[PDB]
RNA sequence: UUUGAUGAUUCAUAAUAACUUUUCGAAUCGCAUGGCCUUGUGCUGGCGAUGGUUCAUUCAAAUUUCUGCCCUAUCAACUUUCGAUGGUAGGAUAGUGGCCUACCAUGGUUUCAACGGG
RNA sequence: AUACAGUGAAACUGCGAAUCAGUUAUCGUUUAUUUGAUAGCAUGGUAUAACUGUGGUAA
């Protein structure tokens, strides 16, 4: 069958071929998300703890498994000694950095004063011969204007009081000048 | 797509007034018996608003044919006034246009009127930003341009009046007003022939003692031809400019005319300025210069330019104007007569600090004519360490004069260092090092604070009985120098018994987690040249992992496998060995400037020789968190309150600010040697997050 | 002499007591960003976009009162069969309400053209 | 415009997808929407889309 294997640190993945289908016989009848040894299944690999992922059999479709699953993928779960081609020494990049402001403060370890802008991530994508350098965005960053909009509901929230508890004032001196009159 | 809705900041930005460059067929151009009862009768029709409407009642009896308004001038003039500074805004561009149109019937006889509608209109322009309407303040410059359009006849000589008179346009601090009404006054300027601009251009220079981006404005506006085309009465102009320049104006005037030069300069390309430039060189060529200069070399016949400087300057400002003739000239003979000048020109330090700074290219001739020369400027221009010049810098630091070397050797010779005379050696060792047994000497001299230590392993690394000398020394042992000293010496057998001789490194080993990654580069780069000089498979790992620390994010993703790995490695697999993985496993959690890293490290804290310097090291940054280490060393005072060339400008003002902090940089010795102190190493920091 | 009314109220509304698998009382956005002077980096402040508690309005739905249409006595009896028709409680209901449950009652319709059929 | 600032595909979110006839009441129901009133912590965490890749599959 085949088996698309995956390393999350580096999170690459490439596909092998498995033969010697007793090698296989061992995942069968057994529920995803189940642990898997290197050496225990295989030949080459050692040391790899797995758990497998279920997912689409003959023709793609989707707990006790029979042999339809062609396409069986595994991530790394713990990698043992086994020196693999594109997997763990080839690394990829995660690719999308941190957005909201306290969670670039979580991933460079920002204190209450810092104010980030500056431990945004950028990037330079390059036409050729003129760069374009950007810094994206710090959502979910105190502002100068959040502090303003607060500030104006609090003084909407005391003004429309501070004309009602009034105006209820005002209606009682009419209904005080009836009460003199009857 | 239409739509857009831009708002009324936006607009007031889109905004520009030429009327004469607004081309289209309007009322006026069909004139019937008069001029100004076309424009009334159309306005009459296409507006309604009430106010227009009883003011159109009260006044087409007097509005047809022209000898009832040249009868009626003074009284519907009042009633227009008096419907203006009424003004509702929808009322404004009627009566407003006709204000407009009831100078141009007349003539000279509006010029009895002319003051006071200057001043209904003035009135009525802050009533508009009051209003918040660019449409109002479109059509209200807009006639005030027509006025002066049709009014330029006479408004001849009273140009100082009438600026005077709009004053509060100019300087009102809210600068698109100002950016209106100089494009009107500019035309005027570009009306006025040559004398009274002249008297004009005096009249507003001594005035200006928010009045001067306003005058910028009106220069650049009489200058503002269309695009990439300068103005036709613009030499002429610059001649009135330069007239009232050269030391019959204030000093902020210098400025001014420099920056109308700037802004003039980055309009008009490169062919509209030929005239410009040889009315400017024909004012240079009699003799204040020196702004005037280095504005015209700033925006890039530089054999002309150097012929009038060479005169100039035959009779800081030179330092700049020098600097930026090195950073845009074009010719090596100029070049060469600018290092005869730079002979002339103090401050050589500070000149070619800003170069170095500016480029990097061939005529380094005068730096070693001015070591031979030959203080505090001296020590902070070797005080520049690794520069992208270090190439030249250890190539030429041999060419200082040597007699000076000596003279600080005498200095070197004895030490009797209490506070300060640490500091004076560290001074004269700084230069030093550009210049073993002194070394040596005066170490066992000064052995027998932290800054002064940092500067003498300067000396140090600079410089078998040195290296026992030293390692003496560090096993009576800021730190970082202290580790590129022995790393200096380490890298630049007898050695081997000599190392074997004294046990050391083990306080260093286990010291290598510090709270700063170049303190633990250091010393990582040191323990092997230790066990390089008297295992290596781990300790090389422990140095690569910690090489690939600029944690973008392919090698921030790279660096927590090339982490795991050799920490597989190391805790699958010496006491020194533990110690060494310990520190390095100690730095990486105490760094706390990557979280990619500090998962690497909980993840190999998990699989460590139980409790040998695991939970001592853990209480050790637990309590490392309670009390802050402070109180670096101290200076005495100093005072530059100098370095002014420039007030305002977009690009030029950036420029000389930076020339500023240079010359601020090369100043006092006290402010040298504070800023000496500030050049130092990382410390211990991350409070709270460790 | 204390209170808002309709034809009409356990109506509108206010007070206590606790229950809330604890509802809401803005972790929101665009344009300007002006002021107070103890110039902090403070405190303030405009226009309007969304949201949101309750009431009213508006637009609706779903039921409900009264009349009607195809021919017939070679259709005179029809509905309480395994709900028929009421009353009492409960459940369902968005609710009045056999829409249903049990309990109490044995009703109700009809020669008037009903009931059934064309 | 070194956080952001122009246009902006994709995607999430938000919104919207026998007729019976005349005929009264809803003090028997709800009333999305519009409209008008209406309520005295410098602001934290998920769990993911588009996308990058590994495939199956005639599809």
């Amino acid at each position: 069958m085949k088996l698309n294997i995956s390393y999350p640190v580096n999170g690459s993945q490439k596909t092998f071929e498995i033969d010697d289908e007793h090698r296989i016989r061992v995942f069968f009848d057994k529920r995803i998300g189940q642990e898997v040894d290197g050496e225990a299944v295989g030949d080459e690999f050692k040391g790899y703890v797995f758990k497998i992922s279920g997912g689409n059999d003959k023709q793609g479709f989707p707990a006790i498994v029979g042999p339809d699953l062609a396409v069986l993928a595994l991530v790394i779960v713990k990698k043992g000694e086994q020196e693999l081609e594109g997997l763990t020494d080839t690394t990829v990049p995660k690719r999308l950095g941190p957005k909201r402001a306290n969670n670039i403060r979580k991933f460079f370890g920002l204190s209450k004063e810092d104010d980030v802008r500056d431990f945004v991530i950028r990037r330079e994508v390059t036409k050729g011969e003129k760069t374009y350098t950007k810094a994206p965005k710090i959502q979910r960053l105190v502002t100068p204007q959040r502090l303003q909009r607060k500030r104006h509901q609090r003084a909407l929230k005391v003004r429309n009081a501070q004309a009602q508890r009034e105006a209820a004032a005002e209606y009682a001196q009419l209904l005080a000048k009836r009460l003199s009159e009857r | 797509k239409r739509y857009r809705y831009s708002s009324f900041k936006a607009r007031i930005d889109d905004l520009k007034i030429e009327p004469a460059r607004n081309l289209e067929k309007r009322v006026h151009d069909y004139v019937e018996s008069s001029h100004f009862l076309a424009s009334f009768d159309q306005w009459k029709e296409i507006n309604l608003s009430a106010k227009f409407t009883e003011f159109a009642a009260e006044i087409e009896h007097d509005v047809q044919t022209l000898p009832q308004i040249l009868y009626h001038d003074k009284k519907i003039f009042n009633s227009l006034v008096s419907f203006i500074n009424f003004h509702d805004e929808f009322s404004l561009q009627p009566l407003l246009d006709l204000l407009a149109q009831f100078c141009h019937d007349l003539g000279p006889d509006f010029l009895k009127f002319y003051e006071e509608a200057i001043k209904t209109l003035i009135n009525l322009l802050d009533a508009a930003i009051e209003f918040e309407s660019s449409n109002v303040f479109e059509w209200g410059f807009n006639c005030l341009a027509y006025i002066f359009k049709y009014l330029s006849k006479f408004l001849v000589k009273k140009l100082v009046l009438t600026c005077d008179l709009l004053i509060p346009l100019l300087s009102h601090s809210k600068e698109y007003l100002s950016r209106f009404s100089a494009e009107a006054l500019s035309f005027l300027v570009r009306k006025c022939p040559v004398s009274n601009l002249r008297e004009f251009v005096r009249s507003v220079f001594e005035k200006l003692e928010l009045y001067e981006g306003l005058l910028i404005l009106f220069t650049e506006s009489m200058t503002s031809t269309q695009e990439t085309l300068h103005s036709k009465a613009k030499a002429i102009m610059s001649v009135l400019l330069h007239e009232a320049l050269t030391k019959s104006s204030p000093e902020r005037s210098v400025s001014l005319l420099s920056d109308i030069w700037m802004n003039i300069s980055k309009y008009a390309s490169i062919e509209s300025l030929l005239p410009v430039y040889e009315v400017m060189y024909q004012d240079f060529n009699d003799s204040r210069i020196l702004k005037v200069l280095t504005t015209i070399v700033f925006s890039e016949i530089p054999d002309w330019n150097k012929i009038t400087i060479l005169i100039e300057r035959i009779m800081l400002s030179q330092d700049k104007v020098a600097f930026l003739f090195a950073l845009f000239i074009r010719n090596s003979d100029v070049k060469t007569l600018t290092l005869f000048h730079q002979k002339l020109f103090n401050y050589a330090l500070t000149n070619i600090s800003d170069c170095f700074l500016e480029f990097f290219q061939f005529a380094l001739r005068l730096s070693y004519e001015r070591v031979f020369s030959f203080l505090f400027l001296k020590k902070n221009w070797q005080s520049q360490g690794k520069k992208i010049a270090l190439f030249f810098l250890e190539v030429d630091d041999k060419p200082e004069l040597q007699k000076v070397r000596e003279v600080n050797f005498p200095e070197e010779f004895i030490l009797s260092i209490r506070d300060f005379f640490v500091t004076a050696e560290i001074n004269d060792s700084n230069d030093l090092f550009e210049i073993i047994f002194k070394y040596s000497k005066l170490q066992n001299t000064e052995i027998i604070e932290r800054i002064f230590s940092t500067f003498a392993s300067p000396d140090n690394f600079t410089k078998g009985t040195l290296l026992k000398i030293y390692r003496k020394e560090d096993d009576a042992s800021l730190k970082t120098i202290l580790d590129n000293y022995e790393n200096y010496k380490e890298s630049l057998g007898w050695n081997k018994l000599v190392s074997n001789l004294h046990p050391s490194e083990s306080l260093k080993g286990l010291m290598s987690h510090y709270p700063s990654l170049l303190l633990s580069l250091t010393d990582n780069f040191m323990l092997p040249d230790g066990k390089i000089r008297y295992k290596t498979l781990m300790i090389l790992q422990g140095m690569q992992v910690p090489d690939l620390l600029s944690s973008c994010m392919v090698i921030e993703e790279i660096p927590l496998t090339l982490q795991n790995a050799r920490d597989l490695t190391i805790r699958i697999k010496t006491k020194t060995d533990k110690l060494v993985s310990s520190f390095f496993l100690k730095y990486l959690f105490g760094l706390l400037t990557v979280r990619f890293s500090p998962v690497w490290t909980g993840v190999f804290d998990t699989l460590p020789n139980v409790y040998t310097k695991d939970e001592a090291l853990v209480w050790k940054l637990v309590l490392s968190f309670i009390k802050l280490p402070d109180e670096n060393q101290n200076l005495d005072y100093y005072q530059p309150l100098l370095e002014d060339g420039a007030n305002k400008v977009l690009w030029d003002s950036s420029v000389v600010r930076l020339r500023d902090t240079i010359d601020t940089f090369s100043h006092i010795w006290s402010k040298y040697s504070t800023q000496n102190t500030s050049i130092i190493s990382t410390t211990i920091e991350r409070r709270g997050n460790t």
